[PDB]
């Protein structure tokens, strides 16, 4: 209740919260706190959509490209309504999987000579077809 | 007698949605025998709107005259001129105006500077700064907002574009807003809306706040696991 | 002073765009009051029910045949007030229409929704109308609360919680994904009254669509 | 209808020391009825029907109505030490997409050590 | 002829334990002839009922002619397994010199040795 | 009524430095009367050329009548700002006691931070 969520990334599992604590009583001596929580996977591979990819042992977390806003907002100017660009900075790699997303693959299946490629489910359960 | 004719900038076109031409006349003696006239390049007349203001301490009168022509004619490059006739002037004055052509378009950058730490110790007021820079041509419109409602114009002052010493053909400008110290310590939010012709969507917006600034502490936490291969 | 019987917005594409035409007693005329802010345009749009005012401007008169006379009173209206009847007007007098310009107003297309692919309606894929195009809604966040809001608007009764076993009978879509991350908390009256991301921005695929089955 | 579960167990540590061969097991349990189809592959290449074996399903003593079976594949010690990948594919009616696959190698599954590197730059960037 | 069977015990999978439901162990016996093998299980020196583990009949090995193999599967509650108990697999064959051989697996089987971790904080 | 002005310096924007072109230093001076002010820019005790900064002009403050204010901005190279060079904004006003007041900032100008890093192994 006393914390405000800024970003809730799922691919990098990054979550940032900010909070002001009323330390002492002088209004000019209150500290501003920034919390970062990162969960890293140790079993996932380089490309989450290809099981043959090698393992990944290097993780990079840029905070300038995480707390960024990229959706035009509406602004009232007393004579019209316009769309405004939040940031000008606006291929990112997905470290972990997303529950709200489904991951599938193509695999050759041989039986009596004939080969039937069928869609698989890399994720354990995720969504249903 | 001095006559100033200012052209309508794109900032006025964006909001008013109407292109009007004004010919300011200063140091005027007899306002009962004056004529503010607007003509085209061939000699055709344009309907004028002359309004006489109040008196002045220096016993002078100011003439304000609006002429309206929609943007299709003006942006095509046609030239206009202003004529002021006076019974004391043997010859009417001629002042021409037109919009320049042939300038490149560079996208401007928006910078918001939080108030200085040494200013809020006086418990008097604060000062937020909205900086727009590196843009061509020299046309810019800046307006401040709070909670979606426009602020009173006096609370802020905006300057004219000035050249950039380190880069030819580029300009910059500033905007300053003054607010109370307790309001800033409470945690209110502010907004700087900037409009320029070279923007992809013609309007840009930034927001500053006390909480989302420079933090004293950085409580970083990292958790390692070999089974959490997915995040909800 | 005359009381406006209605507005018609003639000489424009459809009836949500054009010139402001106040209905004067008997014969009606065009109005070009000064200080025409978006607040009066909002009331004008609400008169017709088109939706939200988006733009208002005065256009140069270049042989536009403005035969319609002009009014002689102002219509200072707060915008949040009711129909043009309930907003103050000046006591007749002269007109503020110095420059001969017509007043323009641009309302928006009204909202609509339907179910496509289900038998006898009340079932199937969700399509929402906006900008004159139908499109699909993403299922990234589709709780049970977001299901009942759509059902009552079309009068299909309370949803019977059909799960996803019978949601494969409608298939995917081909239209643009208009809405995403829809979160409806209360009943409200319409889906647009909820909190969404934006119109045209999504991170979904036509495979992942929303299927709603109400009681019928 | 019950969705089956699949797990792979890597070769034993004291089997590689003899430097003769390695054995990988694919355990599928918790399913009904008792008709399963398990096929092994090596980096997208289907393997021969002769290098792997499979057993008929048998009842589970703990929970009646759910069965289990496993498939055993042998590989050369040098081939497994190189770092090749292997996949286990099972076909059953209970699955949503009706086929699932899982992948194991030397680096994943009872490893020796864990090497991680982390970089956190732009920690004082603009957030707003 | 006769040959010496080899005993391999494999610990439960990490992914199965992450579900916090159950654990399974495997006692693989291979490279032996003829088909006469008798395998039990033990827990802290006392035997368990034969309703909690299952054994399979010998099956010919396709790779090496004249060799057989068999497997036994036992179910263990994840919580018990996480307490730290010990389990034993005993294989009885006529070719072994003493007719009896034993293997033991614990929770700590397979624990890694090094966790090399490095962190960089560049405030650029 | 002569009044002592107040000088405030603004450290450069961090995102401008992140993008690595230059930096913006602002010298905000208000609260002086009458309209007579002269600001200069010096580095390491050596005044810089007049072609290095742009000087604004006096203009009344709408809130408090009778007060004027202006500012000056000097652009610096990113490498020069990173190397640790110092800058200052000396101001001159008749109402000042010694007619000279200075405010100075640097890269190190700020409040000390902390890092409570936690590395959970399981
Ligand atoms: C990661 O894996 C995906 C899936 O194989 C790669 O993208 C696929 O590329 C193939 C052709 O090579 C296409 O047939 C698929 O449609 C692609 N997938 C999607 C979802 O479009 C992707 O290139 C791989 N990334 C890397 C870096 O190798
Ligand atoms: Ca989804
Ligand atoms: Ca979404």
């Amino acid at each position: 209740d006393e914390r405000i969520v800024l970003v809730d990334n799922k691919c990098k599992c990054a979550r940032i919260t900010s909070r002001i604590i009323r330390s002492s009583e002088d209004p000019n001596e209150d500290i501003v706190e920034r919390n970062i929580r990162i969960i890293v996977p140790l079993n996932n591979r380089e490309n989450i959509s290809d099981p043959t990819s090698p393992l990944r042992t290097r993780f990079v977390y840029h905070l300038s490209d995480l707390c960024k806003k990229c959706d035009p907002t509406e602004v009232e100017l007393d004579n019209q309504i316009v769309t405004a660009t939040q940031s000008n900075i606006c291929t990112e790699t997905c470290y972990t999987y997303d529950r709200n997303k489904c991951y599938t693959a193509v695999v050759p299946l041989v039986y009596g000579g004939e080969t039937k490629m069928v869609e698989t489910a890399l994720t354990p359960d995720a969504c249903y077809p | 007698i001095r006559v100033f004719a200012i052209p309508p900038s794109f900032a006025s076109i964006f909001l008013t949605k109407s292109t009007k031409l004004t010919c300011l006349v200063t140091d005027l003696t007899t306002y009962d025998s004056v004529t503010i006239s607007w003509t085209r390049q061939n000699g055709e007349a344009v309907k004028t709107h002359t309004n006489i203001s109040e008196s002045h301490p220096n016993a002078t009168f100011s003439a304000v005259g609006e002429a309206s022509i929609c943007e299709d004619d003006w942006n095509s490059g046609e030239r206009f001129t202003c004529t002021v006739t006076h019974t004391d002037l043997p010859s009417p004055l001629k002042q021409t105006i037109s919009r320049p052509k042939g300038v490149a378009l560079h996208r401007p950058d928006v910078y918001l500077l939080p108030p200085a730490r040494e200013q809020l110790n006086l418990r008097e007021s604060a000062t937020i700064t909205c900086l727009v820079t590196g843009f061509s041509p020299a046309d810019v419109f800046v307006q401040w907002m709070q909670r979606g409602q426009p602020l009173s114009p006096e609370k802020y002052v905006t300057s004219a574009p000035m050249p950039e010493p380190q880069a030819p053909g580029r300009y910059f400008a500033h905007s300053i807003l003054t607010v109370s110290e307790e309001e800033w310590n409470t945690g209110e939010t502010y907004t700087c809306v900037v409009a320029h012709e070279a923007l992809p969507n013609r309007v840009t917006e930034r927001t500053v706040d006390k909480s989302t600034g420079k933090p004293t502490l950085y409580n970083v936490s990292l958790v390692m696991s070999d089974t959490a291969g997915t995040c909800y | 002073s005359p009381v406006p019987e209605g507005v018609r917005l003639a000489d424009g594409p459809g009836h949500c765009k054009g010139r402001v035409e106040v209905k004067h007693q008997n014969q009606w005329y065009t109005v070009c009051q000064t200080g025409w802010s978006l607040r009066a345009a909002k009331v004008v749009c609400r008169q017709l029910g088109c939706g939200r005012a988006v733009l208002t401007q005065k256009r140069c008169n270049k042989h536009a045949y403005g035969r319609k006379p002009i009014w002689l009173s102002q219509m200072s209206c707060s915008g949040r007030e009711a129909t043009l009847q309930d907003c103050p007007s000046g006591p007749w007098g002269k007109n503020t229409c110095n420059h001969d310009e017509d007043t323009w107003v641009e309302c928006e297309d009204p909202f609509d929704l339907r179910l496509v692919g289900g038998d006898n309606l009340c079932s199937g894929r969700l399509e929402v109308l906006h900008k004159g195009v139908w499109g699909s809604v993403c299922d990234d966040n589709w709780g049970e609360k977001e299901d009942q809001v759509v059902c009552k608007q079309l009068g299909c009764g309370k949803s019977l919680s059909p799960s996803f076993r019978d949601r494969k009978c409608y298939g995917p879509g081909v239209g643009r994904i208009w809405l995403d991350n829809v979160r409806c908390s209360g009943e409200e009256q319409s889906l647009e009254q909820c909190q969404h991301r934006f119109w045209g921005f999504h991170d979904c695929t036509h495979q992942e669509d929303v299927a709603v089955i109400c009681s019928g």
